[PDB]
């Protein structure tokens, strides 16, 4: 219930490269595609303490994780809510992962063939290949990505750091430079992330909080400053907006001033109100 | 006289893990140890021709045969439907030993849990079964 | 995160039984609130399993052991063996765990609570498998029906003046209903309330507004952390705490001055360990 309808991605434990994957019926194990393919939406029945694990697919929209008993197979199949389509998700305290246990007959758990890249079930033993990563999608899709930033205002500019010396944020035109793009990371103690751009090493976004509503960035070994960590919330309806808001003050959002486009205009942060020059698409650099 | 592919008879039972280990009751469990020559090693195998299965006996307790419980462990006790083995040979004196009947709604077969090989203190338990390969319950049942 | 924390097991076939150890046996008993029925949850991070050891002051080293490879839990000596560790399965969304063994993890820990004792079991959808893990102060804590004393005069008391008079005042133990409270512990602002019994749901409430004073007032008000308080034990103890109130947990509950006399007043000040903000948590007799 503090999974009911959380959209997901599941990654192995064996190799945290693969992702539970589903297309036409069809799970395997595939690399990180950051999109619907790979998400799963983990919805709660309260009277069998189980879950069904439910495609985001936007074609089919009601398929869930099935087991093919009498067969050890899993594939994705229409939904009927039947104990072979219910999970129980076991978290395995200290190891940050999940035994997946089939509702239906909990003798048997999710085990990944990460050489065919697919699941069956299996009894249960002490190897990585019967553990899974459950990971909120956003943090999933968002942690350890490298990016660019761009005011929704106009997409052709881009959140930078000035140079390798100069620390100042502003907003200029992309041209695929470093000081442009930045490493997101999820601090897991924090709940919180970091942007490290990536033309210095330890360099991370941050509110100069002595300073008003300047952000500039500064070193990431200075530990415990708050200021240097943001909440990043999706807005509604799209697949790359957020908005950016700040660990010591979360009324404090990264804002580009005055909602000015030109070359230069500072990034800064302001009481937050949800207006447009507040919303930031975070993508890939081409 | 013979009806099937295992002889009636005396038989010593072992996983394909260990050799050197022999199946014995211990306390209510079952489990693999070191060859002791005594009759609690030893099991009589009999073809059932009814319902084509076997039922398996401890010589030094006759009157208790193979079985299992509603904890999934192997046991040995009285004479029920519980205690009919339906195997599976899959090499020379290789078998693999289903439950005869369906256990929630699956094949069933004994299941010797292994770390790196080494089911020293293992019981014995019966766990599901989906195919032919699986090492943790093949089982090796000689003739003595 | 729970490494080498204190903790009760219990039975969420039945809640009212715990493991309980004497002399390297294991059974389900009913709550004792003392280290009988206290484990400590040893990690090893390698196995990524757990061992859990007994509290037993008199044996130091006994630890939950299969015998296996028969159905008998027991305690033996720590040998740091693969029967000695246990996988911790929390099950989300209900709260309880499964333990399972290390030395193999198709077999789980089943409370056979007509024998008062455990057993194992392949995996299954059945009660008897689950167990709830619990910090042993919140464990003792939990539901408990006290009475609270300074250690300046333990034959004094917490308590509310009348069913109509909410204030809370110092005054020397009498049984009454208005000197015991009931405590509650709120899973979600990790926190404590102290209900008095003499109310249906007056709480122990920090008034900040009046400054440094405290009163009961009803609980159905919903949203005050100084409704709520933290209970740390006073170490090396055994029934002595601190009281440090939620909104502010630099605020002690304390008795005003040292004073162990009748009417003395209850309220918060500043900590500094200080005798006066040590407090008995009790059965009460």
């Amino acid at each position: 219930n503090s999974l009911n309808d959380k959209i997901v991605t599941i990654s192995c434990k064996a190799d945290t490269n693969l992702f539970f994957y589903q297309v036409a019926g069809n799970v395997s194990l595939f690399q990180q595609t950051r999109n619907y393919l790979e998400r799963w939406r983990l919805i709660y029945d309260s009277n069998k303490a189980a879950y069904k694990i439910k495609s985001m697919d936007i074609h089919n929209t009601n398929l869930v994780l099935t087991w093919n008993a009498p067969t050890h197979n899993i594939s994705t199949q229409q939904d009927s809510n039947a104990d072979n389509q219910y999970w129980l998700l076991l978290k395995d305290i200290g190891n940050n992962s999940f035994i997946i246990a089939s509702y239906k007959n909990p003798n048997l758990v999710l085990y990944a063939d990460t050489v065919a890249r697919n699941l069956k079930l299996s009894t249960l033993n002490n190897s990585n290949y019967i553990k899974f990563i459950i990971e909120d999608y956003i943090i999933s899709d968002l942690n350890n990505f490298t990016c660019k930033i761009s005011p929704i205002l106009d997409l052709n500019k881009v959140v930078q750091q000035v140079d390798v010396t100069n620390l100042n944020v502003n907003l200029y035109t992309w041209d695929y430079g470093r000081n442009q793009k930045w490493t997101i990371r999820y601090n897991e103690e924090k709940a919180a992330y970091q942007f490290f751009n990536t033309i210095l090493s330890n360099g991370v976004l941050t509110w100069i909080f002595s300073n008003g509503n300047t952000v500039r960035v500064s070193s990431s070994n200075d530990q415990n400053n708050d200021a240097q960590y943001w909440l990043i919330n999706p807005v509604s309806d799209t697949d790359e907006t957020y908005t950016i808001t700040n660990l010591r003050d979360t009324t404090k959002a990264l804002d580009l001033y005055g909602g000015q486009t030109a070359n230069g205009t500072a990034i800064q942060v302001f009481n937050y109100h949800g207006d447009d020059n507040q919303k930031w698409n975070i993508r890939n650099p081409p | 006289v013979e009806r099937t592919f295992l002889p009636n008879g005396n038989y010593n039972i072992k996983s394909i893990f260990s050799g050197s280990l022999y199946l014995n009751p211990v306390s209510k469990s079952l489990t693999f140890s070191n060859e002791s020559s005594a009759n609690n090693q030893k099991w009589n195998v009999e073809y059932m021709a009814e319902n084509r299965c076997f039922k398996i006996s401890n010589v030094a307790e006759p009157n208790k045969y193979l079985s299992y419980d509603n904890f999934g462990f192997i046991s040995l006790d009285s004479l029920s439907n519980r205690c009919y083995w339906f195997p599976i040979k899959i090499a020379v004196n290789t078998y693999i030993m289903l439950s005869l009947n369906k256990v929630n709604e699956l094949d069933y077969a004994w299941d010797i849990y292994d770390t790196n090989e080494n089911i020293l203190s293992q019981p014995l338990l019966l766990l599901p079964n989906f195919d032919i390969y699986n090492s943790n319950q093949m089982f090796k049942l000689e003739k003595i």
